């Protein structure tokens, strides 16, 4: 009793000195002494919980609810801990279990609504944070949690009264030396200091050193040359994402075309294999595959990439789902840097470089970044398209004057089909006029049929790519047949401008949607094709071009599409509107691919100026605006002035061939040639500075 | 989308 007390006591007391070996040690003593002590349990589960020992912290919650059935907290506690042991029904069960015993715990409330945001359920996780802000009006973790979900759905509603509060939260928070509640990748979507956004960055890298630094490890020793490589530079590209995800479909070539005389290449994977070809072309391409997600300890999977010898190591996560930056704070390589996954600096003294380039991060503002500049000679953007939508290369159009984006043909075999067909007129792009042929292919569109076949050629639905072949939706495979694109396909007006924009909708903020609006109002044979992405932004969006005077009809919804029904219907589109907020970035590269300009604002964040460095390396300055007005101004021309539209679309399909954009095999020499300098760099002595030419 | 999924960068979790 007494004395377990003061066991519990000393625990803590050496809990807040940092020596968590002996707090575990003094709480278990207490246990001894006084085995049904709930606070004990607790304390030592949180403890343990944070060890990352989360099947031992579940024991001691399990001890702490029994004894003290009143214990709210505790299942609260307990519940956080099933949500990362991907129990969320368990957790879920905890949360509602706390909110049941103590109807005012702000806490559980909010952890609540979290699982309902985890899981997609928006509306519910609203309501829940408005619970636990109504109990707790001072509650910082809720307050941005919430802003968040407002942003998912286009919630603007009192939004510059938001912005100022969340920026007064952070200040605060940073100030009295806590962890912020606005998360580092979304930082860029609220009006925060680059200062602030860095500081933010700072604070979570700090929570991965904190993680390492109990494991005691040494700095490890590492390679001052290439001679036990053979003269080999050793790369390894840290990611959670080798399998069907973004980062895949960026790069998943990359690996196999490093050059093996000079580089050695190391993949080492931080998920499971998920079964699909993007996760099959890595592990087949890479030097070496090491599939970390079986090696749990940090401390033994930096042990792994040391022995290795890897002299760059490369952070594809940042802040981002299935990242494990305590093998960075490990240092286990002499170089480390950030690349492609991560749209910002990860404020962390353990990171060394950020592979950018001088159109995204100018170096006026390098004290945006934590980490050294290292400029790409273009963008430091890639996408894999060339390779998994080689289909999109070239296209055909069915004239029922002449449209290039009504109805769309697309396929490897598009060519010998065309030879089969007379009267096919060539003004490159292949005509087919309107006769028996094409009455066959609007009809099939009309009954929602499948396929059909013409000349022994197999023609494909483009809204039942599922039905055909699924790897080909996903972009695992290449189509097999000739697929058919078309207006009607999505609701679109045949005789009108289509502005578009496939991000997802978070990206849009009041003063965006009032630029297109803007650029609407002054184009009349326009609308805007955006995606129910969530669905339940819908009416928001709609609500709001309401009131700005923009009827129903002006704005077009689709569905989120696979990943290739998603890239071929862009060439359904006139021109794609960027979001100057956070700007489409793998869904830049997703536009442009399909041949469609795209007019964009370029800002300071890295964030908002990713399309302006894929549009110059493009070779499209001209699509660039510095300002909104000119903005606006660019979208105007584009849908009023014909034989200018035309002109840029021909320069966009043209260019996505000619330019470095899209050319893997060039982004991967000049990657290497950037490797090289690195290593030179640090192998004559000197710390990490800016490359910058 | 629906009837299947679409990956996208995701916040990891604070
Ligand atoms: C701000 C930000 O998170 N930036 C990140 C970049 O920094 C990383 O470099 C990119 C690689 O990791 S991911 C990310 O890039 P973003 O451009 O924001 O894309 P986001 O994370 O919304 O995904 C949309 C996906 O849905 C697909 N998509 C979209 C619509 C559709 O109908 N179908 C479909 O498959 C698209 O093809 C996409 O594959």
């Amino acid at each position: 009793p007494t004395h377990a007390d003061s066991l519990n006591n000393l625990a803590n007391i050496k809990r807040e000195q940092g020596n968590i070996e002996e707090a575990v040690r003094l709480y278990r003593k207490a246990l001894e002494v006084f085995p049904e002590f709930a606070a004990a349990h607790s304390n030592l589960a949180s403890v343990l919980q944070q060890q990352g020992k989360l099947q031992e912290a579940l024991m001691h919650y399990k001890e702490a609810i029994r004894i003290s059935p009143t214990f709210a907290d505790a299942y609260s506690n307990m519940g956080n801990t099933l949500k990362e042991m991907q129990d969320v029904q368990g957790a879920l069960q905890c949360y509602t279990r706390a909110i049941q015993i103590n109807p005012a715990f702000a806490d559980a409330h909010s952890n609540l609504a979290s699982i309902h945001k985890d899981s997609g359920n928006i509306p519910e996780a609203i309501a829940s944070y408005r619970t636990a802000l109504k109990l707790k009006p001072d509650f910082p973790d809720a307050y941005c949690n919430l802003a968040h979900c407002l942003q998912i759905v286009c919630d603007w509603t009192d939004y510059d009264e938001r912005m100022k509060k969340l920026v007064s939260i952070v200040a605060d928070q940073l100030e009295k030396n806590r962890l912020p509640s606005v998360h580092p990748h979304h930082s860029m979507l609220y009006p925060l200091s680059h200062g602030f956004r860095k500081a933010i960055a700072e604070r979570h890298g700090n929570l991965c050193l904190d993680k390492i630094n109990v494991l005691h490890k040494p700095p490890y020793e590492h390679p001052k040359d290439l001679k036990l490589s053979d003269g080999r530079l050793r790369v390894g590209y840290v990611s959670s994402d080798f399998g069907n995800h973004p980062t895949s479909h960026l790069m998943q070539s990359i690996p196999g075309m490093h050059n093996p005389d000079k580089f050695e290449v190391f993949c080492y994977a931080l998920s499971p294999d998920d079964g699909t070809n993007f996760r099959v072309k890595v592990m087949a391409e890479a030097n070496h595959f090491i599939d970390l997600s079986q090696i749990p300890c940090n401390g033994k999977a930096a042990d792994r990439i040391h022995q290795d010898g890897i002299h760059i190591l490369v952070n594809m996560n940042g802040y981002t789902k299935g990242a494990r930056n305590e093998l960075f704070a490990l240092r286990p390589a002499p170089i480390q840097a950030m690349w492609l996954g991560y749209p910002g600096t990860s404020g962390a003294l353990f990171m060394d470089y950020i592979i950018t380039d001088q159109e995204t991060s100018p170096a006026e503002v390098a004290e945006q970044y934590s980490e050294k500049l290292a400029y790409m000679p273009h963008t430091f953007f890639i996408g894999d398209h060339a390779n998994m939508f080689p289909h999109l290369k070239k296209k055909a159009v069915i004239d029922f004057h002449i449209y290039d984006n009504r109805i769309v043909l697309n396929g490897i075999d598009l060519k010998a089909f065309l030879d089969s067909l007379p009267d096919v007129k060539i003004v490159n792009m292949p005509v087919i006029p309107m006769n028996t042929i094409a009455e066959a292919v609007i009809e099939m569109i009309n009954r929602g049929q499948i396929q059909i076949t013409i000349n022994g050629f197999s023609i494909s639905n483009g809204l039942a790519t599922t039905q055909i072949n699924n790897k080909a939706a996903t972009g695992e495979e290449v189509p097999r047949t000739i697929i058919v694109t078309t207006r009607s396909q999505y609701g679109l007006p045949e005789d009108a401008i289509v502005y578009c924009n496939f991000n997802q909708l978070y990206k849009i903020d009041p003063s965006t949607l009032q630029m297109w609006a803007n650029i609407l109002k002054r184009v009349p044979n326009s609308v805007l094709w955006l995606l129910r992405f969530p669905a339940v932004g819908e009416p928001n969006i709609q609500q709001y071009a309401q009131n700005m005077g923009l009827p129903q009809n002006r704005i077009i919804f689709s569905p989120v599409a696979p990943k290739e029904e998603h890239v071929r219907r862009g060439q359904l589109a006139d021109v794609c509107l960027d979001t100057p907020l956070c700007n489409g970035h793998t869904t830049g590269m997703d536009v442009l691919w399909a041949g469609t300009p795209m007019v964009t604002m370029p800002g300071e964040t890295l964030a908002s100026r990713v399309a302006a460095s894929q549009l110059t390396c493009l070779g499209c300055l001209e699509l660039i605006a510095k300002n909104r007005q000119e903005y606006e101004d660019i979208a105007v021309k584009l849908g009023t002035d014909l034989e200018y539209l035309k002109k840029v679309r021909g320069k966009v399909w043209k260019q996505r061939i000619s330019s470095p954009l899209f050319n893997t095999k060039q982004y991967t020499m000049e990657l290497e040639r950037l490797y090289l300098q690195m290593w030179e760099h640090y192998a004559a002595g000197n710390k990490p500075d800016h490359m910058i030419k | 989308y629906p009837g299947g999924s679409t990956p996208v960068s995701s916040a990891n979790m604070m």
